[PDB]
RNA sequence: GCGAGGUGAGAGGUGCCCGUACCGCAAACCGACACAGGUAGGCGAGGAGAGAAUCCUAAGGUGAUCGAGAGAACUCUCGUU
RNA sequence: AUGAGUAGCGAAAGAGGGGUGAGAAUCCCCUCCACCGAAUGCCUAAGGUUUCCUGAGGAAGGCUCGUCCGCUCAGGGUUAGUCGGGACCUAAGCCGAGGCCGAAAGGCGUAGGCGAUGGACAACAGGUUGAUAUUCCUGUACCACCUCCUCACCAUUUGAGCA
RNA sequence: GAGCUGUAAGCAAGCUUUGAUCCGGAGAUUUCCGAAUGGGGAAACCCACCACUCGUAAUGGAGUGGUAUCCAUAUCUGAAUUCAUAGGAUAUGAGAAGGCAGACCCGGGGAACUGAAACAUCUAAGUACCCGGAGGAAGAGAAAGCAAAUGCGAUUCCCUGAGUAGCGGCGAGCGAAACGGGAUUAGCCCAAACCAAGAGGCUUGCCUCUUGGGGUUGUAGGACACUCUGUACGGAGUUACAAAGGAACGAGGUAGAUGAAGAGGUCUGGAAAGGCCCGCCAUAGGAGGUAACAGCCCUGUAGUCAAAACUUCGUUCUCUCCUGAGUGGAUCCUGAGUACGGCGGAACACGUGAAAUUCCGUCGGAAUCCGGGAGGACCAUCUCCCAAGGCUAAAUACUCCCUAGUGACCGAUAGUGAACCAGUACCGUGAGGGAAAGGUGAAAAGCACCCCGGAAGGGGAGUGAAAGAGAUCCUGAAACCGUGUGCC
């Protein structure tokens, strides 16, 4: 799914709302990006939101 | 039940009501017995393949157990049942006298 | 045939009393099948002697492989 | 498996009977037995040569009790043709 | 590729499980019914005939699960004026 | 209950003579007549699931009756190497190891499978029961596989043969 | 401890004091389907491979065991590609899978009818529902807290605060918390500084990673220095604070045992347990049954006992584990893409509002002890705490089930849909919907025999207290259907 591998950031459910104050359901996409990084010491390209790769800690193969 | 097979037990209910008599048979499902003599009823049986002609049958039918009692060894006297261990064995005694029954 | 007799065999011994007793349900299976067989409670007598003697070499297969 | 357990009984009828003079034999089965284990336990049983096996399968028969109703268990028949020059079975 | 034993013929032998009854243009299936309905496919004869049309018949099947009278009005289905 | 002993009793040719029986327009047999006959015949699906055959029964069911029945009660009846299906093949479609995608549940999909309505595939004639028949019996065949055997031929490391 | 072979009659054949049937504990067996798992499949069926075994000359046949996927562990190989890695093979696994208790719990998603007398903000409502994770409980929890006192001292739940403060097309409505009174109580462990060991990058006297020690807090604590002290004498513990194991004993659970006192006399009656006249027992006058209503007839009850085996709890012992005080203010440590902020939402009773506090997506982004957070915008002063790591029992919620019981609860149109072979019959392609139907008698003693009839059904005769109790069999109302006739 669209879930960090590392973070675990994911889609999450809230409302969208008008100026008249109107509520429909929507979502907020975590910004999942595809990289080469370490999947159990063998690189492995998966999603990692940018967010994750920010720190520098989560290093690209 | 109180009393067994072969037991000599006195009636104390129904139209029998003071009459001796040997438990013939024992029905501890139904918790009756068959007294020899007592509540005969008549039945009435058709020819069959084992009895041909058939015919109106006197016959004992069970009472509930219940209504006999046994009688107490000495006094000859209608007697309670109690229970005690004889030679690793429990018995029947009579309350009354403390005799044993069996 | 009791169990405490049973258990005196040896297992070669037991299993030969089983085939005999199979060979004796079979028989009694035919009697009664041809109407020919009077003591029908013999049939369930050998059934549970069966059983019981297959009882006893399953108990001495469990003793040894523990 | 012991051949007395595929040979459950004889059938004891006028067909079965008349099968007889042509020296065949009606027995029920058990239901999983094939037809080869039917002749080898029939030779081994009674000591015969058995020329062929034809085998059916019967289903439950509907019956009724009063107001209770259920299936007869179904059954398994077997017709063992023995050889002309062979010995009979003896019931 | 595999391979020291092979190929062909004859003789002998082995060949398991499931279905198999009966209805299936029907009183047995689908229509609540022993219901003027519906139900794929194979065979489908003779005379006249182009013909599987039509009429009368063969093989074969069937006489239809309320009847006996009467022969009014009227209604339905027909025949002639 | 009333409507009411009213509507209806669901397309159609029956008649008589015997039989059975407590009882017969209605069941059985006989005779003649009548109807279908590109079907109202024969076979065989899907489906039903014992309704099939024999004997007995007449409560209920059967638009009447009933001695009768596809109904009730007892028994009995379905036989395959060759027919149809599986130990053969695949189509549409379905499922799907890893895999891809997705808030979750899940969706999609590769290899590989499943899946006839199709492809492949060896038995025919006659006889026989109240009830089964390319199945049982008689006769004469065929297909695959196996070798305690027999014969013929070939070949034993460019060595027949299998593939 | 004397009969038994179920409902369930019947016939048949048998078993049992050499102890059956029956009751409880622990085992064995446990076809096929089902997560279903050797493969397939239209659940309960079909077809295989590998070892071993039965059988045949052999094929064909049979039995037992193994053979799903994922995950974990070990081993062997290792592509494109050189080393490698991916991948593949083998072995090892009481690892996972599925179900449910229609409940309770924590989360992911999340309505509409409806209310507002219309309706969109709002309400219904974070409800119904779907999904995931679980546990016997769950969640929360050992102060960056509540407060404003000569303060309190984790969390949870009950009372109260209070329908208050507030929120709100300030409409409909929504709606706290702290203090105070209670139930229950319990506290702990890491990260970092530092020490020792070891290893790889040599980044080259530095650094990272890995082990053990050390250490855990706020008018500061710890490291580090100084002393004092223990090293088990003594303390704790498997419910947190490390983690398994074994005994002895006690009290229970899962069958049972024993257990007082009237056939008292007499009266009706088919039958006394009732009436009348007398007794007696009671740690037992609960209850059911027995031919009408029984403390003294039966099973029982009060009371006192009982366990080969399995199981629950408790207490001791064994066992296991374990130092904690004071003085320093040189230096060092005290949780970073974190706190927090903008933008977009959500949760807080609190609808963006003057909006503190908490959470999410996106982007930006601190201080770090001379430090940091909160006290409802925000600043200053003061007061109280020390976040960005974890664990933690009890009080609480719920009941499908087990045991024992209770009811100014129902009594067959009631009470469960279901007192009865009911989630059945029947209806539906399916999801699904869904009934009707209790009573002979004390005892079958269930009407021998005779008469009419083919039978059904009757009339006698018998049984019974009663057959006007004869199988839809206690009582038997009204509608409705008849027969006879006093008046018209
Ligand atoms: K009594
Ligand atoms: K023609
Ligand atoms: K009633
Ligand atoms: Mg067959
Ligand atoms: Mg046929
Ligand atoms: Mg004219
Ligand atoms: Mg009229
Ligand atoms: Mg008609
Ligand atoms: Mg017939
Ligand atoms: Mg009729
Ligand atoms: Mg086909
Ligand atoms: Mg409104
Ligand atoms: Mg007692
Ligand atoms: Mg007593
Ligand atoms: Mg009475
Ligand atoms: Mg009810
Ligand atoms: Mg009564």
């Amino acid at each position: 799914a669209r879930k960090c591998v590392i973070t675990g950031k994911k889609t999450t459910a809230g409302n969208n709302r008008s100026h008249a104050m109107n509520a429909s359901k929507r979502t907020w996409g975590a910004n999942l990006q595809k990289v080469r990084i370490l999947v159990n010491g063998k690189p492995k390209k998966v999603y990692v939101s940018a967010r994750a790769l920010k720190s520098g800690k989560v290093e690209r193969v | 039940m109180h009393v067994k097979k072969g037991d000599k037990v006195m009636v104390i209910s129904g139209k029998d009501k003071g009459k001796q008599g040997t438990i013939l048979a024992a029905f501890p499902k139904k918790d009756r017995v068959l007294v020899e003599g007592v509540n005969m009823v008549k039945k009435h049986s058709k020819p069959t393949q084992a009895n041909p002609q058939g015919g109106i049958s006197n016959q004992e039918a069970p009472i509930h157990v219940s209504n006999v009692m046994p009688l107490d060894p000495k006094t000859g006297e209608v007697t309670r049942v109690g229970y005690k261990v004889e030679d690793g064995k429990k018995v029947r005694v009579a309350k009354k006298s403390g005799q044993v029954l069996d | 045939m009791k169990a405490n007799e049973i258990r005196d065999l040896t297992t070669a011994e037991i299993e030969q009393k089983v085939k005999s007793l199979k060979e004796e349900l079979f028989n009694l299976r035919f009697q009664l099948a041809t109407g020919q067989l009077e003591n029908t409670a013999r049939i369930r007598e050998v059934r549970k002697a069966i059983a019981r003697m297959k009882t006893v070499i399953r108990e001495r297969e469990i003793a040894a492989n523990k | 498996k012991d051949p007395r357990d595929v040979l459950k009984r004889p059938v004891i009828t006028e067909r079965s009977a008349d099968l007889m003079t042509e020296k065949k034999y009606t027995f029920e089965v058990d239901v999983r037995a094939n037809k080869t284990e039917v002749k080898d336990a029939v030779e081994s049983i009674f000591g015969v040569k058995v020329d062929k096996v034809n085998i059916m399968n019967y289903k439950g028969k509907s019956k009724r009790v009063g107001r209770y109703t259920g299936m007869t268990s179904r059954r398994r028949k077997a017709i063992v043709k023995l050889t002309a020059d062979s010995k009979e079975i003896e019931i």
